[PDB]
This record gives C-alpha cells, structure tokens and sequence, in this order.
C-alpha cells in the first residue's frame, strides 16, 4: 500500500457536521443519509464532510475523543505501559490531519489536540522498531501486535517483511 | 511502478532463468583444480594436466561438477574461508561488503551446491553477518531524509542495496503524505525521459 | 571463458534500472548465434567422431561446450524477454499510441506483440461489464474531489468534450474540468494539475 | 583496503571478582583444546612476562567478557594480569616470584577499534584500540 | 445481500490481492454484481439530472467505487501476466468442485497472452538455434509464486492449535492460538486456507 | 529589508530627505540620531535588530518625522499572520505580485510569468511569494539609481505645457524599465521626486512626459503621460486624447495596444515630428 489509500480508507469514519441548506434523504449505495436541515446536526462519512466544507455549505465538529483532556491522558497512558495500548479510533493520523487541516477554526485548541496527536504518534513508533528488533536480533517466527493502527503498520512494513524474506531463506539453506 | 523486472532467486534453492541479476551474478570466476585431462580444449587456458588450478565462472562449474568429483573439485574463496570467517564475527558493521563483491549473499548461498565439508559453518556466517548489519540498515534508511545518501550506501551489496531502496521509499512517501503533497496527478515514467 | 559477447547484452540492460526502453541491438544477438552455431558443429563433429574410433576421453569436451551452449540461450531469452517487460509499461503509462520516439527503438517484430497485447488486452476490458465494460486503464489514484482544475503545456489540436463541445488548447491557459477526462493527458505531460 | 585484523585474513594459508574468575576459567584451556596452557609453559621455558591474547577466543569462549573487555580496559587489565599471575603460580610457583608481575598482550580482531591516528576521537577513551 | 454490503466485502476482496503473493480465489458473483449498481445508478443520474447538488453527491460515490473495483481488476492482471503459465497449469487440472483462480474471461486473455509471447519467442531467437534447442519449456523460466513471505494479518474468527514452524527442525515447532480481532506477523504458508475461508484478512 | 535600505528607497523619504545629494543625505543622519537608533543597528535586517529598540519605533518614528516636514507618515493598512513565523502587509504582498508578474528577464511568451504570478497567491506557494521579495527589492534598488540620474543631471526639460525627459541604453539597468507596464510607476515617481526638487513655482504644477526605447529592431520608443502631479489631485489623466490626436494631426505611425490609452508605442524617426504637433495641440 501507500498512505494515499490508507487516507481513502480512512475517509469512510463518521462525523458529525450542522449543514446550512435544504435537502431530502439520499439513498447511497452505502446507506442512507439525511435529511439535511438548516442548523441541525446530521452524521456522514468524512469524504462527503469535507467536500461539503470546501463547498462552504458545513460546519464541523469535534468528534468526542478529540478533547484536550482526555488526550492529556492517553499521552501518559503511553508513556507509562510498555505495550501498545488501545487508540480511540483505528484511523485516528488521518482524522487529526483532515479535521484539523480542513476545520480548524471549528475546532478549539486545535494546535494542542495536534501536538497531542503528534506525541502519541512518536511513541507508538518507537516501540515499534524495538519490537522490530528483537524479532530479528533473537531469530523468532512470530510476533502479536497488539494495537497496531494500518498506518504505524504500513510505514515500515514493506521494509520489515522484506527484511525477513531474506532472513528466512538465509536460515533454510542447509537441509537438502 | 509497473515494471516489475523479474526478481533473485540466489538466496534460495537455485537461481531463476530470466533474472539479469542472477546472471550477473554467476558469471563471477571461482578456483578449481582438474581432476582428468581435458582434451581439445587446451587452448584457453592441445590438453589441459590433472590436477591444475584454474579459475572458471560459477555457471560453467555446475555442470561439470558431481559428486564423486570426476572432472574437477572446488576450494572455496579466501573471502569464505576461515580467514575472514573471525574477522566478519569481530564486528561485521565495519566490512566493506561492495569490495568483496558485489554479491556476497548471493554468491555465498550458490556455494553450497558443492557438498563441502564446512558449508554448516558458511550457513552460519551468512546468518550471523546479515543480523549483524541489520540495525545499521534500518536505521539509516528510515532516517535519512533530503541527505546526500551516496556515501550512507557506498559499503552494501544487492542484497542490501535492494533494502536501502525500500527504506528510502517509504521514507519519502510518508513525508509527502504529511505536507499535502501526494494529491497532485503526475506524469508517471515521461518525467524519466525529462 | 566463453560468452563474452552474450554478456555485453545483459551489462547494458543492467545500467538502465529506471525501466527505459533502449535501441535494440540486432548486431550482438547475430555475433552470439553465430557462436552458437560455430560451437554447435565443432562439438557434434567429435560428438559423432567418439562413436567412430572410440575417444571416450573427449567426454569433458562435451559438456564443456553442451552446457556452454545453454549459457548462451539463456542470455539471450533473459534479453529478449526483458525487452518486452519494459515494452508492456507503455501501455500502462502512456497509453494505447506511442511517440515516434518510442516506435523508432523497437525491433520491427516487437510492434506486433504489441498490437497484439494491446488488442487482446482491449479485448478483455470490454467484456467485464454489460455496456462496453470498464475501461480499468485510467483510474490508477484515489479520487479526491469531483472537478480539477488543469493549466495546458503544450498545443493540442482540439481536446473534445463528450457533448461536441470541443476546447482549444493554446499554451498557458487553464481550464476547470472534470477529471474523468484530464487523466489521460495529465499522465502524459500534455496537461498539469495546478490547484493541488 | 582496509586491515581488520593484524593477521592479514585474506592469505593466513600459504565486582571485580567476577573478571578475576572468568579470566581464569578461560585460562585453564585444557578441556577443549589445551591452546593456552601450551603457551603458559612455552614462555615459562622461555623467561617471558607478558603472554599475547586472542580476542577472537575470547569471543567464541564468552562474548559478554569480551566486550567488557574492550570497553573499560583498566578494570578488566587489572584482573586479567591478576588471574595471570595465578594461573602461573598454578604450574611452578618458583618461578611466579622471580618475576614483579606479569603483563598480557592482545591481538585478534577488534571491530571498530582499528583506527588511525586521524581517526582516534575522544569516544574511545579508557578503551582498547589498535 | 444488501447492496450495502457488497462493497463491504469489496473492500475486503481488494486488500487481500494487495497483499497475497499468490493469484488468490475467483469472486465472479461480486464483481458482476457491482457492475449492475453502476449501470443502474448511471440511469437514474442521466435521467433525473435536473438537479445540481444530488447528483454530484452520487457521482462522487460512483467514482469511489469504481476505483476499488478498476484497481482490484488491475492488481490481478498483474498477477497473470508475471505467472502465467503456472496459472494455466493449475487451471488444467484442477480437480472437480474446487474454486477457479481464474475467471472465464482472465483465462482467455491468459491463453492469449502465452501464445503470443511463444510466437513472439519463436520467430526471433528459438529459429536461428541448432535444431535441438529450439525448444524452451516456459515451467523452469518462469518462476513460481513464493509462499514463504510474511504478512500481517488481523483475525476476525478465533483459531486455535495453529502450527508455527520456525525452521527445518520439526521439533522446534511450538502450536500457538489466535483471540478474535488479533494481529500478527506469520509467514504465508502457514496461513493459506484461512485467506480462502474468511477467518483472516491481510492488513 | 533593513531599517535604513527601507528609509532610502521609499519614494516618499527619498524625495523629503533628497538622499540623492550629498548636502542633504546628512538629514538622513540626523533623523537617525533624534532617535537613539545606533548606526549599526539600522544598518541590519529588521527580524534581527534587538529587542529593546522596537518597542515604541513606529510612534517615535512619527514623532521624528514632524521635526522635519513629514506629517504623513502612517498610513491605514491590513496585516496578516498564519502560522509561527509569517507575517505580512498587505503592502508586500503587492510589491512582490507587481514584480513577479513584471521580472525583466524573458523567458517564453507574454503569458509565462503571469500564470508564475498568478501561482504566488494561495498560501500553498509561500516559496513564490518569499522569491518575489527579493525582485521587488532589486528594483526598488534599481529605481533611485536612475531618479537621482535624471536628477543630477536635469535631464527634465521643460517643453512648455509639460515636463519631458528621455532615458539612456548606456546607462546600467535601463533595460529593466522596458516593458509597457512598468514604465508608468517608474514615471510617477520621478514626478513625485522632481515636484520636491525644483525650485521653480511653474515646473511644479505641470505633468509629465515619458518616453523609453521599446524595440531597437523596429526602432520604436515607449510613451505614457501623467497627470499634474499635488497633494490631492483628482487623478483624472487626459493624454489618451492628445495622443490620439497628434498622432492623427501628424500622420506618424503609433499603436494604442494596451488597455489604458496613455501608453503609447512609436516610431523613433517619427518621435519629433510626434511632440511638435502635440505642443501645439495642447498648447
């Protein structure tokens, strides 16, 4: 893969957004949506909340773990275990990139959530490549991730698996 | 991105047909010694003596060998050796591994098809260098960013070039990812004619 | 030892990694199928000649030119066939008509694997769906938005709109389309996609 | 080219108390090969102090030791020629007094230990190099 | 069948072929009845086009979709064409009430393809050879699909007594088991008919 | 820019303080040192100038300009911030727009610098916008090396009902000043300097006439005309009838290519026999 499909992917999360115009329930071939009354909230899949956003037809909203305190947490919580603990949603890089690049003035304390956002994410990727390490330094043949996002999988997987190909051949060259 | 040129096999039970690396790798010479005369063909080298070193590319060596060694029998290079056996155990982060090359796995893992007494002790140096210079390969590709990475590269062979490539490419996808900038359509292979 | 003339056609398609299509080299292939014919009766003479006199001891003299042989074809299968990966990608990348600075480098017999691909490769794409299939060439990123906004790079006699509605396309002059018909000129270099 | 060893590997055909135990079970060396207790005895017949080391033994023996070794010198040299002297007094105790105190060499293959003068920084002090 | 839910399980057929390193099963059923949402919803636009904002919140979805399919179709046709003749083979014999891994369609373009390429072969090099070479056998040129590769994967059907071979050494073999929602980091083989009987899913 | 590169270069300080004669670049200097700025801090870019200066500078700076006989010297503009550092007048940016668009170095058609101009003002290009700085200093530059030409030299003549002048190819960065569009600022402060200079009572009411080779081939010259130049003049230019009538009296050959009228292309030989029928015209 590459992030560019990670962020189509990612684009299927509900929101919930306060549309400023007049339109009945559509029936999409992934649901239904709607209706959309003027200053009332209605949730849709993100791809749809932020092309109407640049259409300048919404307003956002903050989803509910995307607080600056709750986050405050889950940046210790981190710290402190020595696992990879759960996240609040499995695509939570690519909701903290478009939210905050595409409505950051519906958003309060956006430049605290990001920086929040950023500290997790530097966390869970150093435990990575120290469990990385040791799958290799000790020879073994399975590993459990635990909370793995596809994003912190798929930013050094395609150097991981094929680091370990050449490490399984190298280590079944003997028997015949 | 979709010419996908056909990959190694030289690390696993024998090298593929149409691979352009495999074939460049075999053509690397190896020391051999005769074992009867060869007749009509001296002039290379009419007759050739038995028992007479000679050096012949690795391709040639694998039809004319058996097991009862009837033409001629192999003795390793001094590179697999137990000379350099000590030195790549010492600390293998320091080994110019292009100079004694530029296929030092491969060429390693086809030396097995020989039925030497000590191939449980050249299995075991591959193994033992390869997760040595790992964690000095996984670290300065995944973090070497608009560097000048020609001289971060000049010590690796293709088994490992091929790593660094992977790296790098997942490096600079992220990092074009995070500044808005693998949304624009562009010219895919022209911009290589550019 | 021998093959020393495969071996300059392998070492050239080694230096172009990028997937470039270089000029076809009819010289070497002839000088190696040459070789290949010299060693063949030189070594099927005393062949033949160890079944009248009995001169068992040229066996080595053999398989030190059969095998010797093998080399040589596949060095020049490997060539050949490398030469029509890097053929298939123009396909995939610019489209169903190439430049004539592509058709000048290929061997006059490659332009027919091609228009075969490509005509059975057309073929199958419109066989998936009911109405003409699915043209699955386009489409190779996500999509983002609905329209794109290109800027023209070169002249182009007239781009055409699905209604008869064509479009000049002088040098500099940006339009607003829908991006299901710029994909197919953007990817080429004729096009340009500004407003990221 | 560069020399990672001082035999030249490409034509060689043609507390405290653990360091002072250790040293000494690898220098009994009977059991496996007997390659040093034929080297304390040569150089006994020969009225040497100092007896010259292989690290690449120490290595394959006790990697752990080897690399601390090679990393805090002093404290480990200290008990090195310590747990020489007392394997010397372990073979002819009147010689292992007609001598102050012994000494020991090294040689092998350090890994990135082999320096040149241009390239010995202050990251390698209060350790071995070559 | 919702329509809602085959494109949750398009999606789903489209990230395993991303990651398998074999040509994996057929799913005829799917992609032609992916083709009937596109053909009708494409009436029901061009017809009832005269409104302004509807219609592009269609067309928007249409064009999602019609790129996880275009680019599920195109990671396959690259699998036949770096394989084909080990898929051909395995599509010969195959034994009665097993699932193709080929569809009526790719398997014409497939025995298309390897003729024209022998020809091509036939005409260039492998006429001008003595007349004993002239034959190349396309089982040893092109080399077979590796099995022996790691992948990720998440779980979504618990297993138990799962066999992990870490080496030739039939005895270093320690059986492990697999929660539900789980990730893990197996070679391929081990794991191969979970991808074909839905227990698993390559992320 | 710096504090004193900025001071010498606005064509509204350079005419009061006349820093293009050394009898009065000492008035310079005195401002300066009204206000316990050092010599050596004005002289260094602005971001780096200490923090202990810049506390009150755009009051003090007012005050220190009524000592001298500017007494407007704050104007009412906007100012924008985006992120840590970007902070920008909406002064800067038309300065750097106007001289992307209008770079003296051709490369390509008419329509190759607009679409680089045209690029530089969504905030997704900040290389432009932060590229286009520094062509608008160059020519800020490049603009009192040639306004204290033609006033060191009195090359201003006074042809009756309007000033005139001409330029020189020999001169250094005359080329720049080439184009169509960027002949008119050029001329427009020109006035506003002469207008300060003269001591004259009748100079200092007339307006203007430029004239610049445009093409050497052709052997034509580029003309514009401006209005007479005062503190609050209506702007209300009247050369696009002139022009166009003199050109008819005489019969010559011209080109009223642009949109504006005043700017005019014309014949080298056909220059005098042009002005003649105009001063009469005007008369």
């Amino acid at each position: 893969m590459d992030a560019a499909e990670v962020e189509f992917l990612a684009e299927k999360e509900l929101v919930t957004i306060i549309p400023n115009f007049s339109l009945d329930k559509i029936y999409l071939i992934g649901g239904d949506l709607g209706p959309f009354n003027p200053g009332l909230p209605v949730e849709v899949p993100l791809w749809l909340a932020i092309n109407l956003k640049q259409r300048q037809k919404c307003r956002l909203l903050p989803p509910e773990w995307m607080d600056v305190e709750k986050l405050e947490k889950m940046r210790d919580h981190e710290r402190k275990e020595e696992t990879f603990t759960p996240m609040p949603s499995p695509y939570y890089m690519e909701l903290t990139k478009l939210l905050l690049n595409h409505a950051s003035d519906n958003i309060p304390k956006a430049d605290e959530i990001r920086t929040l956002v950023k500290d997790m994410w530097d966390t869970r990727i150093a435990k990575l490549r120290v469990s990385a390490d040791s799958f290799v330094r000790q020879q073994e043949a399975h590993a459990k991730l635990d909370n793995l996002t596809l994003m912190e999988i798929n930013t050094s997987g395609t150097f991981l698996t094929q680091a370990l190909n050449h490490m399984y051949k190298l280590r079944t060259n003997l028997q015949p | 991105e979709a010419y996908f040129r056909v990959e190694s096999g030289a690390l696993g039970p024998e090298e593929n047909f149409l691979s352009l690396d495999d074939i460049l790798m075999s053509h690397e010479k190896l020391p051999v010694r005769t074992e009867t005369a060869m007749p009509r063909l001296g002039a290379f080298f009419n007759a050739v003596p038995q028992g007479s070193k000679l050096e012949l590319p690795l391709w040639l060596a694998k039809g004319l060998f058996d097991n009862k060694r009837r033409i001629l029998s192999v003795e390793l290079p001094k590179i697999y050796q137990e000379g350099w056996r000590t030195v790549f155990s010492a600390d293998p982060n320091v080994v110019d591994l292009h100079k004694m090359g530029p296929h030092f796995y491969g060429f390693g893992s086809q030396l097995l098809h020989f039925d030497s007494p000590e191939n449980a002790d050249i299995s075991q140096s591959l193994l033992q260098t390869f997760i040595g210079r790992f964690r000095r390969i996984m670290d300065s590709s995944q973090n070497a960013y608009n560097e000048d990475t020609s001289a971060l590269v000049a010590r690796l062979d293709e088994m490992e070039r091929g790593l660094f490539q992977t790296g790098q490419k997942g490096l600079n996808d992220f990092q074009c990812w995070e500044k808005g900038q693998a949304s624009q359509i562009t010219a895919s292979n022209l911009v290589q004619n550019y | 030892m021998f093959c020393e003339k495969a071996m300059e056609l392998i070492r050239e398609l080694h230096r172009a990694p990028e997937g470039q299509l270089p000029a076809f080299n009819e010289d070497g292939l002839r000088q190696v199928l040459e070789e290949m014919k010299a060693l063949y009766e030189q070594n099927q003479s005393d062949v033949n000649e160890a079944k009248s006199g009995g001169r068992s001891d040229l066996i080595p003299t053999i398989k030190f030119r059969h095998c010797s042989l093998l080399r040589n074809r596949r060095c020049t299968v490997a060539y050949l066939y490398d030469r029509l990966l890097r053929i298939r990608a123009l396909r995939w990348e610019y489209g169903s008509v190439l430049p004539n600075a592509l058709r000048f480098h290929m061997a006059a017999e490659e332009m027919e694997w091609f228009n075969n691909y490509k005509r059975s490769l057309a073929t199958y794409m419109r066989s998936l769906g009911g109405d003409e299939g699915l043209d699955i060439t386009q489409d190779m990123k996500p999509p983002k938005s609905l329209y794109i906004e290109v800027r023209c790079l070169k002249d182009y006699g007239e781009f055409e709109v699905d209604d008869g509605t064509s479009v000049l396309l002088k040098k500099n002059s940006q339009h607003f389309l829908p991006r299901w018909k710029c994909e197919q000129l953007i990817r080429q270099g004729v096009l340009e996609h500004i407003l990221s | 080219m560069l020399p990672r060893s001082p035999p030249l590997p490409r034509g060689n055909l043609w507390e405290l108390r653990e360091a002072q135990r250790d040293y000494l079970d690898f220098l009994d060396d009977e059991e496996d090969q007997g390659i040093y207790q034929s080297k304390v005895r040569e150089l006994i017949s020969d009225n040497q102090y100092r007896l010259i080391v292989n690290v690449n033994d120490l290595r394959r023996k006790n990697e752990k030791r080897a690399n601390r070794l090679l990393n805090n010198a002093f404290e480990e040299l200290v008990a090195f020629q310590r747990a020489l002297k007392d394997f010397v007094a372990s073979i002819d105790a009147t010689y292992a007094k007609q001598y102050e105190e012994f000494y020991v060499g090294l040689e092998g293959s350090f890994g990135s230990k082999h320096v040149s003068p241009r390239t010995l920084t202050s990251c390698f002090l209060s350790c071995v190099v070559c | 069948l919702t329509p809602a839910e085959l494109i949750e399980r398009l999606e789903q057929a489209w990230m395993n072929e991303k990651f398998a390193p074999e040509l994996l099963e057929s799913k005829p059923e799917i992609v032609e009845c992916v083709m009937e949402q596109l053909e009708h919803m494409e009436e029901n636009l061009r017809r009832a086009k005269r409104e302004d904002l509807k219609v592009s919140i269609h067309q928007m979805e249409m064009e999602r979709i019609r790129y996880v399919l275009s680019s599920y179709l195109r990671c396959r046709l690259m699998k036949i064409e770096k394989f084909f003749p080990h898929v051909l083979e395995k599509e010969k014999t195959r034994p009665e009430g097993e699932p193709s891994s080929l569809s009526p369609e790719e398997l014409a373009f497939a025995r298309e393809f390897m003729a024209n390429t022998e020809s091509y072969l036939k005409n260039v090099a492998l006429k001008h050879m003595p007349p004993n070479l002239q034959k190349v056998d396309l089982f040893r040129a092109v080399p077979k699909p590796d099995l022996d590769s790691y992948v990720f994967l998440r779980v979504r059907e618990r297993q138990e007594n799962i066999l992990v071979e870490p080496d030739t050494d039939e005895q270093r073999d320690y059986v492990i088991d697999l929660e539900k929602g789980s990730q893990h980091l197996i070679r391929y083989k081990t794991i191969a008919p979970l991808v074909a009987s839905g227990a698993v899913q390559l992320i | 820019w710096s504090l004193h590169d900025s001071l010498c270069n606005t064509s509204y300080t350079a005419a009061r303080f006349k820093l293009w004669s050394v009898h009065g670049q000492k008035r310079l200097q005195e401002f300066l040192a009204d206000m316990g700025l050092p010599l050596k801090q004005v002289k260094q870019k602005f971001q780096a100038m200490d923090i202990s200066l810049k506390e009150n500078l755009r009051e003090m700076i007012e005050q220190s300009a009524n000592k001298f006989g500017m007494k407007d010297m704050r104007v009412q503009t906007f100012s924008i911030h985006f992120g840590f550092k970007h902070k920008f007048l909406a002064s800067d940016v038309v300065f750097a727009t106007m001289s992307l668009m209008e770079s003296p170095e051709k490369d390509g058609s008419g329509t190759d610098h607009f679409i680089q101009a045209l690029d530089s003002l969504s905030r997704s290009n900040l290389d432009k916008l932060y590229h286009g700085l520094e062509l608008a200093k160059k020519q800020l530059r490049a603009t009192q090396q040639t306004i204290a030409s033609c006033l060191c030299t009195n090359l201003v003549i006074s042809q009756g009902p309007f000033l005139y002048c001409s330029l020189m190819e020999g001169t250094p960065d005359v080329m720049l000043f080439s184009r169509p569009a960027s002949l008119s600022l050029l001329s427009k402060h020109l006035l506003k300097s002469f207008v300060c200079s003269t001591k004259n009572r009748r100079c200092k009411l007339l307006p203007l006439v430029m004239a610049a080779p445009l093409s050497m081939e052709h052997g034509t010259v580029t003309v514009v005309g401006i209005p007479p130049e005062t503190d609050s003049s209506d702007r209300k230019n009247f050369f696009g009838r002139a022009f166009e009538k003199a050109a008819e009296s005489t019969s010559s050959r011209m080109l009223h290519n642009h949109f504006d009228l005043s700017v005019i292309e014309l014949k080298a030989e056909d220059r005098s026999k042009f002005l003649d029928a105009l001063i009469s015209l005007l008369s």
